[PDB]
């Protein structure tokens, strides 16, 4: 139970947080970039895109 | 001449803070509800099942 | 603050900086020709005035 | 992708009209 | 596109049972626990005006009306000053 | 004179007489691009609150206008690579977003009823079509002036009033804009005006002299909407020119 | 300056021909309200807002029309 | 008319294309990546 | 002066031609709501109001036209 | 001198009846949007793009008539 | 100079076509909207059709203000 | 020459009223071609050079109307 | 380098400097009384221009 031993703040994580414990997250985000592509795969499907149209 | 336009100004000013205002104000926060709803809950019970 | 991504904006997008150019060299060009009408020959503002020359004035 | 007199077929034939219309 | 879009799955997808637990508790020991170096507020004359309008909770649309308020008078004043 | 609302006036100046430099100098015009460029600077570097995840409700709005011009330049060009064109599709909104909210504010200023500014975006844009699409498909870029399977006997007249409309193109994607702004600013203009004299004469037209105040308001109403959708018709026309320059029908 | 403001009143005049298109135009949206109403009654809050949009969007055609005869009344 | 043709030609292009050239390395670089980070976090925590 | 006012009378005539828009239009609206209660009878009292709406909102932009004719007579 | 600015207050009082074709334009545009999203009530988010882009891109033929009209008016 | 005010009467006249013009492009994209939403799915089988007939009414649109610019500025 | 060449400006504005008629015509043809397409669309190979005919054919006046315009005007 | 030394010289030569402040507002006044005369009130280089006003250029 080391999961829930380290408590979540999820409401108030930072995302340089993210980017300190994982490079991965910033060497994806940027090769996304390089590459062109805006889009991210498996995004709008549980979270709505909340475009006007 | 310019004073009338800014007197329907405030009028539209006033509309918006009395109606849009509260509008997007239970929007935002619905849309604010579901985004931290679903980002706790998955990992909640996702993390609840760590063989 | 801001982390700066190097998106690649220069091989990508060079005909528009070369259109951009060729757009502002050709309204230069326009802006100078315009600029000695008769309508907008003595209006004092221009930068004609602020290099030597003064007051053609004959219309 | 035409067929002009049963010749070769002409590649879109869109830039001899301009070029016919150029000169004048 | 074909590379392109493979990259971008691959990404969703990711790489490598121990697959999910080798990555879900390395995550999580390093999660600061108590919402750890909260920094609530500074003082840099913008950082307060950015808690009591812009972050979490306040977030109201005031500053649109602080800055239209701000456009009105600053056109107002030239107007009187070149025309009137 | 009801357009005198649009008088460009300098400011903090600067001259020489060895060089022309009078061409840079903080100007209205200027002035109110500072403006829009620390508007657009602060919808997104103060609005996100100590860099958090969850996205507090400012936010939203700059989340939204992102994907909704995501997905509608992914419905336009489409094709292989379509985000490479994204940042220029989106830059193209913003500017038009903001400098057309910023105007509808009383005692200010259109950047977009200039036509010399707009109208040369435009041709910038155009020539940014035809030089891209040139060098990307050799000669048969050309290929884009016949339209399917047609007639070969009527082909070249269906060249010709179809290179006329490639390049009307260059000016009418600016003038529609340009048109929409300064018409809207000088209708409202002149309804204040009329409705200034309306209530100068005798008392009686103060009383009941609300309903053209309210007309004033309605044409205020209607004048977001056509502002917000001329922003967004800018960025959904120069997706289908990119569609045409990219990629031959 | 007889003739000029003479032309004035004649192109005030000519300026008033353009609010036949918004006359057409507003009763051609709401034409198409009403026969859309009828076919399906479900869909009312859908579609009367977009009604609303193509009232307003045709009467700001009318009233660039009617502006330029404002103009040439007295500007 | 008059007014949108004076000798400020220049003026309006020059700091219109420095805006223009401005925005499109700013948000190109700088603020449409960063809203990028928020999804690829979010779906990074998604996944887990 | 004549000159003037023979064109005042000129551009009066002139203006009352855009009222053929709202002439159409409200006959229109009402055809249409003739129309659309001949397929379902019982969205009368739903619709009829907005085929008023209509009428009163083409009948706006004959009246703009009404009042420019009425300004080149009386001003 | 008297002749040249009174042709140019006529043409440009003639320079507005091209409007007329564009409120008729936008009164088309949706109207055929309102007939397709009753008929059909899962097209909206589709047609939607489309009648903006019919919209405006018809209007810019109106306006264009509207800037002759402002060139002979200011120019 | 008669001439020079009667080239705006022209000019004025001949801006007249793009009533045509404006009423084609609705009937265009309205048969486009008509088309799409009796068959779903003939978006991508039609709209270059559309694309088309508009460049078309356009430039057909378009003579009329050629001639006003050559009047105007001719 | 004044008046003559006044009527030649003149003549040249009012020939191409006409050619609005085209404008509409390449409309109507295209309508149908979509509204045709729609809902057959195994009838495309036979039907568009029919309407690229139709098109040709309802240009020719408009075309032959600004003929005459540039008769009038350079003639 | 240079050590500076506080040398008196303000409660030495305050006369001197109030001499400067009127005679500076003195030739104000003269400079604004000569700029608006008739050989000078067309030559364009005058701070007039830069305010507003154009052209009197009635003599």
């Amino acid at each position: 139970l080391d999961n829930i031993q380290s408590a979540r703040p999820f409401d108030e994580l930072t995302v340089d947080d993210l980017t300190k414990i994982k490079p991965e997250i910033d060497a994806k985000v940027e090769e996304m970039v390089k590459k062109g592509k805006w889009d991210v795969p498996g995004y709008k499907d549980r979270f709505g895109n909340l475009n006007v149209m | 001449d310019e004073s009338i336009l800014l007197l329907t100004f405030l009028g539209f000013t006033g509309l918006v803070a009395k109606y849009l205002a509260p509008a997007y104000k239970d929007f935002a926060d619905a849309r604010m509800k579901k985004v931290s709803d679903v980002l706790n809950a998955s990992r909640n019970k996702h993390v609840e099942a760590v063989d | 603050m801001l982390k700066r991504f190097p998106t690649p904006i220069l091989k990508v997008y060079w005909p528009f900086f070369v259109a951009g150019a060729a757009v502002y060299y050709g309204m230069s060009k326009a802006a100078d020709l315009s600029s000695n009408t008769k309508e907008f020959i003595n209006d004092p503002r221009n930068p004609r005035f602020a290099k030597g020359g003064k007051f053609v004035e004959v219309d | 992708y035409h067929f002009m007199g049963k010749a070769i077929p002409p590649h879109q034939l869109a830039i001899g009209t301009l070029g016919l219309l150029g000169l004048l | 596109v074909s590379t392109l879009i493979p990259p971008k799955v691959v990404s969703s997808k990711n790489i490598g049972p121990n697959a999910k637990r080798i990555a879900n508790v390395v995550h999580f020991y390093k999660s600061l626990p108590q919402g750890p170096a909260p920094a609530i507020k500074a003082n840099t004359r913008l950082a307060r005006y950015k808690a009591k309008y812009f972050d979490g909770d306040n977030a109201s649309g005031k500053p649109l009306w602080h800055f239209a308020l701000g456009i009105i008078a600053f056109g107002y004043s030239m107007e009187y000053y070149f025309h009137l | 004179s009801p357009l005198d609302q649009f008088e460009i006036r300098t400011l903090f100046g600067l001259q020489s007489s060895f060089i022309d430099l009078s061409c840079l100098n903080l100007t209205t015009f200027s002035l109110y691009t500072i403006i829009v460029l620390l508007v657009i600077t602060s919808l997104y570097t103060l609005t996100n609150n100590n860099n958090k995840i969850i996205g507090s409700r400012w936010l939203i709005s700059q989340e939204a206008i992102y994907d909704t011009i995501m997905n509608m330049t992914k419905g336009q060009i489409g094709g292989k690579n379509w985000g490479l064109y994204f940042p220029m599709i989106f830059t193209l909104f913003m500017f038009i977003f903001i400098a057309n909210l910023i105007s509808m504010i009383p005692y200010s200023f259109a950047l977009s009823a200039h036509l010399v500014f707009i109208i040369s975006l435009s041709i910038v844009i155009w020539l940014g079509n035809t030089i891209l699409g040139l060098y990307k498909h050799g000669w048969v870029f050309f290929s884009l002036f016949v339209p399917a399977g047609t007639p070969l006997p009527l082909v070249p007249l269906l060249v010709i009033i179809e290179t006329l409309s490639y390049f009307a193109r260059a000016i009418s994607l600016g003038l529609r804009l340009g048109s929409n702004i300064l018409a809207g600013h000088l209708l409202m203009v002149i309804l204040a005006g009329l409705t200034f004299n309306f209530m100068l004469i005798n008392l009686f037209t103060l009383v009941f002299g609300f309903v053209p105040l309210a007309m004033i308001l309605a044409i205020m109403m209607l004048e977001f909407a056509i502002g917000i959708i001329q922003g967004y018709v800018w960025a959904i026309l120069t997706a289908s020119y990119l569609k045409d320059a990219v990629y031959l029908h | 300056m007889q003739l000029v403001l003479a032309a004035k009143y004649i192109g005030a005049g000519i300026s008033t021909i353009g609010l036949l298109g918004a006359g057409i135009g507003i009763a051609i949206v709401f034409a198409a309200l009403i026969n859309g109403v009828s076919r399906n009654p479900s869909i009312k809050d859908t579609v009367f807002p977009m009604a609303i949009l193509g009232f307003a969007l045709s009467e700001a055609t009318g009233l660039f029309c009617l502006m330029v005869s404002f103009l040439l009344l007295f500007g | 008319m008059p007014q949108l043709v004076p000798f400020y030609f220049m003026n309006q292009l020059t700091y219109g294309f420095l805006l223009m050239i401005t925005l499109l390395i700013l948000f190109s670089q700088f603020f449409l990546p960063m809203i990028l980070r928020l999804y690829v976090s979010r779906l990074f925590i998604s996944k887990l």
